[PDB]
């Protein structure tokens, strides 16, 4: 379960500060 | 056109040399260091470096592994793999370098340095194979220095 855990983890946090590209549509 | 490689090497370079390591301790390929502040590539590093910081903070904030020489490839490419699963974007990529990057530090400080290179390499072929066609599909890391740096 650690690699779910861990990879679910780092994209939360990837996410979190992402959302930054504009959608043109 | 952006090599991979040397941003893996220079991410890679900057996070090891934060705990005290030197990348050229663990591997032959050199980075290009001299280039202009005004290039495009050192302005892509630049951001990248930072934006590992600042993920690194925020994980830490919020946030076993036990990596060893002979399950560091599948847990790396499996990790990698669920965290590109349902899609990719630059948040992710970042995510993708940190774990590269605490992967790297951790073999270090456990006596199993040969796992540096070997982490830089299944990265580069990564970011080459797998997430190259989005990134050119997005702008480029140009568009990534727009939004991060």
């Amino acid at each position: 379960e650690i690699i779910h855990k861990l990879a679910m983890q780092l994209r939360h946090i990837g996410d979190n500060i992402d959302h930054r590209m504009v959608r043109e549509d | 056109s952006q090599s991979n490689r040397e941003l893996v090497v220079d991410f890679l370079s900057y996070k090891l040399s934060q705990k005290g390591y030197s990348w050229s301790q663990f591997s032959d390929v050199e980075e290009n260091r001299t280039e202009a502040p005004e290039e495009t590539e050192s302005a892509v590093k630049q951001a990248l470096r930072e934006a590992g910081d600042e993920f690194e903070l925020r994980y830490r904030r919020a946030f076993q592994l036990h990596i060893t020489p002979g399950t560091a490839y599948q847990s790396f490419e499996q990790v990698v793999n669920e965290l590109f699963r349902d899609g990719v974007n630059w948040g992710r990529i970042v995510a993708f370098f940190s774990f590269g990057g605490a992967l790297c530090v951790e073999s270090v400080d456990k006596e199993m340095q040969v796992l540096v290179s070997r982490i830089a390499s299944w990265m580069a072929t990564y970011l080459n194979d797998h997430l190259e066609p989005w990134i050119q599909e997005n702008g480029g890391w140009d568009t990534f220095v727009d939004l991060y740096g």
